[PDB]
């Protein structure tokens, strides 16, 4: 699998740092990130993701400007940076691998990926 | 009740590709009846591939402008009533065999090209791959119960007429009740970027080679056992055989490769290639050992051929994955007509004809001995492995320029919008 | 254990009191603590009960608004408020615990009572 | 493994304000969930992780911690908010409730009414006897209600049931029914309902005599 | 879509017997989410039972129903089952299913408990070893003593009946002031009991006529009465 990392209690206006790494000698090089997000009365939906060769980004549209994502395919790490958090951010953080390319107007599909995280909770009192 | 939807398409395939083998297993008597040597033995599959090939795009256009239901009903009968009025020829005339078996290509390509549509349309995300699987795994089990029919009956009933007679009945069976329980419901710029992929046209050449290799040795392989049997001083248990081991090697080719590129792929980005490239190679040390096995004992010619068939097929299952992952997603569907179209060109659609050829040029040049009718099939057949050794090597070609295609095609969709 | 009132005399009319009950002997700090009404002539009625720390106050319709409870635990004593007051109000209160801690309403120690009397 | 929930009913008119405790020592110590239930209905979520909102809750309520224990706070009441509410809590493999606390509505004192009603010919003619005592319309709702049968005191024997807020003038009502035979019943002639209340300054006792007409 | 869950399953069984409770979901995808069974006690408080997630080899009991209850999934049709095994008197309730989180055991921690999302409806489990019996009927009548200012009350009493429900009427509806019902008791045998009490002014007991109604459903038993000093 692919275990992540960080999550936690912070502070509107705060900010946390998510990894998420594949432990063993396994690679992920073919295909390895995009992250995910949940609440409870809604449905799972994706938040960025990343691409295989160039380094190329792509994020949801509430988010952008204020997450980024990166990439370590020397040690098989992908970390997640959020800035400026808010109360709506409160959910469950996953981790997801797959084959398809990275483009606008591919997040929101995930029942098609490969290899899944279990999550990591992020709560942002008040 | 779409179950009884899936269920009776999926027989509709069985048929469909038990009635393409049904010469094969009884072409020692078809020479027997016309006074035909080899050369015009081949002819039987050439234009068969022939007609298929041209008829199976214009079939994919008529398709969705007008209804679906009609066309394939309409396929089923024609091919079924055309085969059965066949076995009626007298034996004067072979053009009318010949003619028989384009008609028969016209109306299958028709119901293969369409009924995939159809049992598209009619699932959700999570189960249309399983109902796609069921209906396609029905390849292998038509093609050996081809031999094994055609064999079985021709012995019983003592007379070769009757092979082509018992398919029909299903046929017209078939054709009636996918009338009630069926619920009906820029490429020129697109060319010239398709051709300067590298990994798409090495990909698309490694397909014909094993396109020819498949069409040579399925139809020419149970004719040369026979000749290797009489020369033997030993003696239909040929076909038989040969059926039961291809519904099997048929399987566990698709199992292996699945699942070796699937333990590959977390190790480096180039595994799809390589696993093909390594299938192929192995595959041919084992195919040229029939040809050697085969003068001597039978049971190392058997052996042979279930090593090399099974290697043989284990790169069915990853030439799609290979293109889906060069190729943006708006010009995929030109993509696959494309190579379809020329696999079936440069591959199998005058291989048989060609081996038939050979073994004709061979033979008119010696004597003419039950011995050299053995030798020169043997001679003819070793082009089988040659153009497989060019078949990996294309692979080899491809898994050099996978990655630097994998990030232009990223370039290219992320820049469009 | 004994208990004593103080807190009666004269008023105005729409005058205002203060009123103490100390109860000696016993602590009181998880008991309830009511006081009573009762007119020349007339029966004894209810006026105010002031239940445990945290389980708020209660009083009738005809002595709503205008009356207001209090305790004090150190001093184990309890204290009534008296605003607005009229003629129909001169009687004699009295003073008295409720035990049981199930609020059935178990009053068994009483007081000695004041006479409050308004007039002009 | 158990919550305390204080206090476990609370009395309030419209417009106040008004704050619920939820105290536990199981192994999550800092976050519980709250739910509220009206009578008959499935419970709905209300707040998650001890300070987080769900979707579309009203923005009256709000919830917090401090030290080992948890609060739940309504700040203005309205009509469509007396009900009941519990805690959640998640230690282990294991997921343990609240006791729950009630919120109904306050006014003023009302001595209770009191009856009692003595077995008919119908319930004696089959041997079975059972008579009834009836409170009515009384404010607050503790009452204690004995049996007193030639001033001996029965137990065991009485059953009581009480209905729901009345919903014109917020008063109760009280049923208490003793069962004997009517063996026994001839071996009496005294029977006497005794009840006690805070708005009474005395014991109120009722009395009946066996056969009287 | 909107999320639906129902249940199915409810009903009577004496003891010592056995039962399968049905919970059937859709609009949702079955596989991200676990399945939690609640209870609610006739009177009581809520209670946690039992917890399903999807891969099935997530199961959990409580501490109170080991060795009686087993729960388990079926994807293809988006269903969850529990059975019921050695059930007793003290099992009788309203049974819920409610929609988890598919792993809120490895991320429950501190400071997270996420919560159960959406709920059912419940059905009712009954478990009784009685027999379907009538309801008998008597009378509360006033007296010369029960007059509370000129006001007195008389009511009908409504007995040994199983099972739930019975519905009263008086005068078939012609008086509904000062009317109240107490909910219906358990007799020590496991029979219910109840009811009915009015209030009207003295004087009334001079001209006016008070019939007591009272209809049980599955006996289809509507029995009338009349009240008199
Ligand atoms: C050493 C012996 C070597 C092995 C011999 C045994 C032969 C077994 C071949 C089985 C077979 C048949 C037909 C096709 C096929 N034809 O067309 C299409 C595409 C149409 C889409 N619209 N697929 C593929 C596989």
């Amino acid at each position: 699998q692919l275990v992540e990392s960080g999550g936690g209690l912070v502070q509107p206006g705060g900010s946390l740092r998510l990894s998420c790494a594949a432990p063993g000698s396994r690679r992920f090089d073919y295909y390895t990130l995009g992250w995910f997000r949940q609440a409870p009365g809604k449905e799972r939906e994706g938040v960025s993701c990343i691409s295989t060769v160039g380094g190329i980004t792509n994020y949801a549209d509430s988010v952008k400007g204020r997450f980024i994502i990166s990439r370590d395919n020397a040690k098989s790490t992908v970390y997640l940076q959020m800035n400026s958090l808010e109360p709506e951010d409160t959910a469950v953080y996953y981790c997801a691998a797959g084959r398809e390319m990275c483009a606008p107007m591919m997040l929101g599909d995930y029942y098609d990926m490969d290899y899944w995280g279990k999550g990591t909770p992020v709560t942002v009192s008040s | 009740g779409r179950g009884a939807a899936a269920a009776i398409l999926s027989l509709g395939n069985v048929l469909n590709y038990l009635d393409r083998y049904t010469v094969a297993g009884v072409l020692l008597d078809i020479q027997q009846h016309f006074g035909v040597k080899d050369r015009g033995a081949g002819l039987l599959q050439s234009v068969f591939i022939c007609s298929f090939m041209v008829a199976a795009p214009i079939f994919g256009y008529l398709g969705d402008r007008f209804n679906r239901k009609v066309i394939l009903s309409c396929g089923i009968f024609f091919w079924s009533a055309v085969t059965f009025s066949s076995s009626f020829i007298p034996q004067q005339y072979f053009w009318l065999l010949v003619l028989s078996r384009g008609l028969v290509g016209i109306g299958e390509a028709s119901y293969s090209t369409i009924a995939p549509t159809i049992i598209g349309d009619l699932f959700t995300k999570n189960t249309r791959t399983l109902m796609l699987s069921v209906f396609y795994f029905a390849i292998p089990l038509g093609s050996g119960l081809g031999y094994i029919t055609g064999s079985s009956v021709k012995q019983a009933a003592g007379d070769w007429h009757w092979a082509l007679r018992v398919s029909p009945v299903l046929g017209m069976i078939t054709g009636t009740l996918i009338l009630i329980l069926v619920p009906a419901t820029s490429w020129l710029r697109d060319m010239k970027a398709l051709i300067r992929n590298r990994s798409y046209v090495f990909s698309s050449l490694a397909t014909s080679a094993v396109s020819f290799a498949t069409g040579a040795l399925g139809m020419w392989i149970p004719l040369y056992l026979h000749r290797a049997q009489v020369v033997q001083k030993t003696a239909a248990k040929d076909s038989l055989i040969f059926g039961a081991i291809t519904c099997f090697t048929g399987f566990l080719g698709v199992v292996t490769g699945a699942g070796a590129t699937r333990w590959c792929r977390l190790k480096t980005q180039r595994a799809d290639p390589l696993v093909c490239a390594v299938g192929m190679l192995g595959s041919a040390i084992f195919i040229c050992l029939i040809f050697v096995a085969a003068k001597s004992s039978i049971v190392g010619a058997y052996i042979c051929i279930f090593v090399g068939e099974t290697l043989l097929f284990s790169n069915w299952a990853i030439t799609a994955d290979i293109l889906m992952y060069v190729v943006i997603p708006t010009r995929r569907a030109t993509a696959v007509a494309l190579q379809s179209f020329t696999s079936h060109l440069l591959g199998d659609a005058g291989s048989p004809y060609l081996i038939g050829f050979i073994s004709d040029l061979i033979r008119q040049s010696t004597k003419d001995s039950p011995l050299w009718e053995f030798l020169s099939l043997g001679y003819a057949l070793m082009l089988c492995p040659f153009v497989v050794v060019l078949g990996g090597m294309f692979f080899l070609a491809t898994a050099l320029f996978f990655v630097s295609d994998r990030a232009r095609a990223e370039q290219q969709v992320n820049q469009l919008a | 254990v004994q208990l004593q009132e103080s807190g009666g005399g004269l008023v105005q009319p729409g005058g205002s009191l203060r009123l103490s009950c100390a109860a000696s002997g016993r602590t009181i700090s998880r008991y309830a603590m009511s006081w009573f009404r009762q007119a020349p002539g007339k029966e004894r009625e209810f006026v105010a009960v002031a239940r445990r720390s945290g389980d708020g106050a209660f009083y009738a319709d005809s002595v709503q608004g205008r009356f207001t409870v209090s305790r004090d635990d150190a001093k184990n004593t309890v204290y009534l408020q008296m605003n607005s007051l009229k003629p129909e109000d001169t009687a004699v209160y009295y003073c008295a615990i409720d035990s049981d801690t199930f609020y059935s309403g178990s009053y068994d120690y009483w007081g000695q009572g004041t006479q409050v009397t308004v007039s002009s | 493994i158990q919550m305390t929930q204080s206090p476990s009913s609370l009395s309030a008119s419209v417009g106040d304000r008004v704050t619920i405790t939820c105290r536990a020592s199981q192994s999550v110590s800092s976050a519980v969930a709250w739910y509220q239930q009206k009578p008959g209905k499935a419970p709905k979520l209300l707040i998650y992780s001890a300070s987080s909102l769900y979707s579309g809750v009203p923005s009256r309520f709000s919830g917090s911690r401090s030290g080992t224990d948890f609060t739940l706070t309504i700040s203005s009441l309205q009509p469509e908010d007396f009900a009941t509410y519990y805690c959640q809590q998640s230690s282990s493999s294991l997921i343990t409730f609240g006791q729950g606390t009630k919120v109904e509505i306050k006014r003023t004192v009302a001595a209770p009414s009191v009856f009692i009603f003595p077995p008919s010919d119908s319930q004696l003619k089959s041997g079975t006897a059972s008579v009834v005592c009836l409170l009515n319309n009384f404010y607050p709702r503790e009452a204690k209600v004995q049996w007193k049968v030639d001033n001996a005191l029965q137990s065991g024997n009485s059953q009581e049931s009480v209905t729901e807020q009345d919903s014109k003038d917020s008063t109760y009502s009280l049923s208490s029914t003793l069962t004997l035979s009517k063996a026994d019943y001839e071996k009496h002639k005294v029977y006497a309902c005794e009840v006690t209340h805070q708005g009474l300054s005395s014991p109120v006792t009722k009395s009946f005599n066996r056969g009287e007409c | 879509s909107e999320v639906q869950l129902v249940e199915s399953g409810g009903g009577l069984v004496q003891p010592g017997g056995s039962l399968r409770l049905s919970c059937a979901a859709s609009g949702f995808n079955f596989s991200y989410y676990s399945i939690h069974w609640v209870r609610q006690a006739p009177g009581k408080g809520l209670e946690w039972v039992a917890y399903i997630s999807s891969s099935s080899s997530y199961t959990s009991y409580a501490d109170s129903v080991k060795g009686r209850f087993t729960i388990s999934a079926d994807t293809s049709k988006n269903t969850a089952y529990l059975q019921m095994n050695s059930l007793r008197a003290e099992d009788t309730a309203v049974y819920y299913c409610a929609r988890g989180y598919q792993y809120w055991q490895y991320h429950a921690s501190w400071y997270w408990n996420g919560g159960l999302d959406y709920w059912g409806q419940g059905t009712l489990v009954t478990v009784s070893s009685a027999s379907t019996k009538g309801p008998s009927v008597f009378p509360l009548a006033p007296s010369s003593k029960s007059t509370s200012g000129g006001t007195a009350a008389l009511g009908c009493l409504v007995k040994d009946y199983f099972p739930e429900p019975v519905t009263v009427s008086w005068n078939s509806g012609a008086l509904t002031s000062g009317v109240h019902t107490f909910p219906a008791v358990l007799q020590s045998s496991g029979l219910y009991s109840l009811s009915s009490v009015v209030t009207v002014p003295s004087s009334s007991l001079g001209t006016q006529t008070y019939i007591c109604n009272v209809n049980h459903k599955p006996s289809n038993t509507k029995v009338d009465k009349k009240v008199e000093p």
